[PDB]
RNA sequence: UCUUUUAUCGAGAGGU
């Protein structure tokens, strides 16, 4: 890979998709594509709006 | 200058008389009612476990089209202006809901009543759905058969009725001015007369019929307006009416303050 | 390894690969996967 | 399949008549009284409830997978 | 000219809105004595010729579970060929179809007619009318 | 597949000034007005009522495509008169008539429950 | 592909020469073409499908 | 810094 969050599970906290479930589909830099799971639709959002599963809980962009 | 004379008044529908005003005024008013009066209602589904005969989102789109009570949601905030992270406190209303069937003869029919506020900003009066009576049980939401466990958690947050059919509080509002023809703003079809081939609108008789022997005036304007506005527990009549007018109000004022921060 | 249901008994097993394809009960011979342990959202919408 | 929640054209909530329905259905009323005695004056809650075809009774006599 | 205008309302609180299932299958053919083909997970390690799409949706075996989201071309069924005499394996997978956006409903697994594996996939999705459908009286 | 979201009907982004004025030209004293995220209510309910002062002579609006969110205004007065005076008098009026209307409906519902 | 782009437009099958004719773009959402109807009459069209 | 795979022949059911 060229990045340590693609694929794994993440939680919007800003926006219009405040509260939906999605999976990293591509990290290319600061502008990630996540495919939410709602709609079928992978959306833009920016890597700050976004929480990531770790070990405890749902971390921020620091896993 | 405006007037207001209630005809029916109850629990949960009105019907008035609404004079000398004007037309786009009565008309916004209305349009206000369908269109912006911002209550409450699920959102997400997060389903723990479903054995039943029902795909998941037939339930969760009947589970989305549930009326709950939003007396106090004109305090409580908007899902895109809380600064937490996922959800928290004063941006959203949790339910949970837990239904299983016991035995091998039986069908347990899975209602709306049984559905437990579990966590909400207090103290307010929301997140309880809309009961009927003291004893009824309300909206048929699904049904199981021998060992189909059901059990599932929502979210319920704030909305207005131009981002889905189902934050909206109205049904249909009737609406009618003029009844006797006195305008001519319409004309009527007919094969023999055009008086023993139609109706008589209920509101026939608060005005008086015109004369045979009348000539034509060309200076009136439609001046009393006859509505009627229904809801579905969510609300309560006067208060969907009170809370239409304040929007206008608050709409007008924002776009005067526009006008005046633009110098 | 794995669970699978059997399509008659209504047994829950597991599997590593290794056995052929029938429940330790009854022995029927059409198994279903069961289901996933993540978490499913939707949008009631 | 199953009778809706909200009707199809003004919203007005038709998903707690299914059981008087019946039972009224039962006692030898006719549909014409028994939708009388409901409170359905507009004829789209009307045909809401009038042509519905209850599928469910079918799709549980099939034993469960799982 | 033959179009109409629907209302939004009614769409949204459920007119005309549909359900969408499909199916897919794959089987073990028999090459040699003991030389045959086993459902798993690829690795770049060892196989070659690999397709594209994400497989981290596949568990151990080679099927994905019920319940996951499937999209553009995600892997649902990892299935090897072994190579004719390191290196030594060659990809034969099923990709999802390009124009599909579903939820995975339920997997099958049983035995063929002469006694090797066999596999089912069964994928469902929910339609909404739009601008564009057809209608008739 | 390609559907536009709907909370894009009344949300402003930030880039987007939610009022723009523009003055026309071919005659003197008349100015263009364009809403945002607004429709026939707004619209209309400014419309019928700047119809009626015995100073404006020609005001009206439209609304360009049904897809979008948006609708356009002309607006010309006299030439005692600056129209942006008068439009703003006008949204006062508009609040002091739903003021009234409110206060009457309220005593009415509390002396007829 | 952008505002004010000259793209040809077609219909199978075309007879005489005004079966081929190059509109203007203009970026529309949703999933159809659009046409002004006044140009059914070459193409022979009708929005039945 | 890219790239990145869709057999073949034949038969049938359909849409303007
Ligand atoms: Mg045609
Ligand atoms: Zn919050
Ligand atoms: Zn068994
Ligand atoms: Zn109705």
């Amino acid at each position: 890979g060229r990045d340590p969050t693609l694929n794994k599970t993440v939680k919007i906290r800003q926006g219009g998709y405040k509260g939906k479930i999605g999976i990293v589909k591509e990290a290319n830099g600061d502008r990630f594509r996540v495919e939410l799971h709602n709609p079928n639709k992978t959306i833009p959002i920016p890597c700050s709006f976004l929480l990531i599963e770790s070990t405890h809980g749902w971390v921020p962009y620091e896993d | 200058e405006p007037k207001v004379n209630i005809i029916n008044a109850q629990d949960d529908e009105v019907e008035l008389m609404l004079s000398d005003v004007n037309l786009s005024l009565a008309n916004s008013l209305r349009r206000t009612m369908l269109a912006e009066v911002p209550t409450l209602a699920i959102d997400l589904v997060e389903i723990k476990m479903n054995t039943s005969v029902l795909a998941d989102e037939f339930i969760s789109h009947r589970l989305g089209l549930i009326p709950l009570v939003s007396e106090d949601v004109e305090e409580m905030k908007y899902s895109r202006d809380c600064t937490c992270e996922d959800y928290c406190d004063e941006c959203s209303v949790v339910l949970e809901l837990s239904a299983r069937h016991e035995g091998e003869e039986g069908t347990t029919d899975v209602y709306s009543s049984s559905l437990i506020k579990v966590s909400g900003p207090g103290n307010l009066n929301v997140g309880e759905p809309v009961r009927r009576d003291d004893y009824d049980q309300g909206i048929l939401l699904c049904k199981l058969r021998n060992h189909q466990e059901l059990n599932i958690r929502c979210i319920a947050k704030k909305g207005i009725a131009k981002e889905h059919a189902k934050w909206s509080p109205c049904s249909a509002i009737a609406f009618e001015y003029d009844p006797h023809n006195k305008l001519k703003h319409t004309d009527f079809w007919f094969e023999v007369d055009a008086k023993k081939e139609w109706p008589d609108s209920k509101y026939a008789t608060w005005e008086e019929p015109p004369k045979p022997g009348e000539v034509f005036d060309y200076k009136a304007k439609p001046n009393r307006f006859y509505m009627t506005v229904e809801t579905t527990g969510s609300l309560k009549a006067n208060q969907v009416f009170s809370r239409g007018i304040k929007t206008l109000q608050e709409k007008l004022a924002n776009v005067l303050f526009e006008l005046e921060n633009s110098r | 390894g794995v669970k699978y249901t059997c399509g008659a008994c209504a047994h829950n097993f597991s599997l590593n690969k290794s056995d052929p394809v029938r429940c330790k009960e009854c022995g029927h011979r059409v198994i279903y996967k069961a289901r996933t342990k993540r978490m499913i959202q939707f949008d009631a919408r | 399949m199953i009778i809706p929640v909200r009707c199809f054209s003004c919203g007005k909530v038709v998903g707690d008549k299914w059981d008087a329905y019946l039972r009224l259905l039962e006692e030898g009323k006719q549909e014409g009284d028994a939708l009388d005695e409901l409170k359905l004056k507009r004829y789209c809650c009307r045909r809401m409830v009038l042509t519905h075809v209850d599928l469910i009774e079918k799709f549980l006599r099939y034993n469960p997978l799982e | 000219e033959d179009s109409m205008i629907m209302n939004q309302s009614s769409i949204d609180r459920g007119l005309f809105r549909s359900l969408f299932f499909r199916s897919y299958m794959d089987q073990e053919k028999r090459f040699g004595i003991s030389i045959v083909e086993e459902f798993e997970k690829p690795t770049r390690a060892t196989t070659l010729r690999l397709k594209h799409g994400t497989y981290e949706k596949l568990d151990e075996d080679g099927l994905i579970a019920p319940g996951v989201r499937v999209s553009g071309d995600d892997i649902i069924i990892g299935k090897t060929t072994p190579i004719p005499p390191y290196h030594t394996k060659r990809d034969a997978s099923t990709p999802l179809r390009s124009t599909e956006n579903g939820i995975v409903d339920q997997v099958l697994l049983t035995t063929n007619q002469e006694g090797l594996k066999f596999v089912k996939v069964r994928m469902r999705t929910t339609k909404v009318p739009q601008i564009g459908d057809k209608f008739a009286s | 597949m390609n559907a536009p979201d709907r909370f894009e009907l009344f949300i402003l982004p930030d880039d987007v000034p939610k009022l723009k004025i523009t003055p026309d030209s071919r005659v003197p004293n008349c100015i263009i007005i364009k809403f945002e995220r607004e429709d026939h209510t707004l619209a209309n309910l400014l419309r019928e009522e700047l119809a009626l002062y015995p100073d404006v002579t020609f005001v009206a609006y439209k609304v360009e495509h049904p897809l979008f969110a948006n609708f356009v205004m002309r607006l010309q007065t006299e030439e005692g008169t600056r129209p942006k005076q008068a439009l703003e008098r006008a949204c006062a009026s508009i609040i002091n008539k739903l003021k009234t209307l409110d206060h009457k409906f309220n005593e009415e519902w509390n002396i007829k429950n | 592909l952008m505002d004010d782009d000259p793209v040809l437009f077609n219909r199978q099958p075309s007879l005489h020469k005004m079966s081929m004719m190059a509109h203007r773009v203009k970026v529309m959402p949703y999933s159809t073409f659009r046409l002004n109807l006044s140009v059914t009459s070459p193409y022979n069209a009708d929005f039945d499908g």
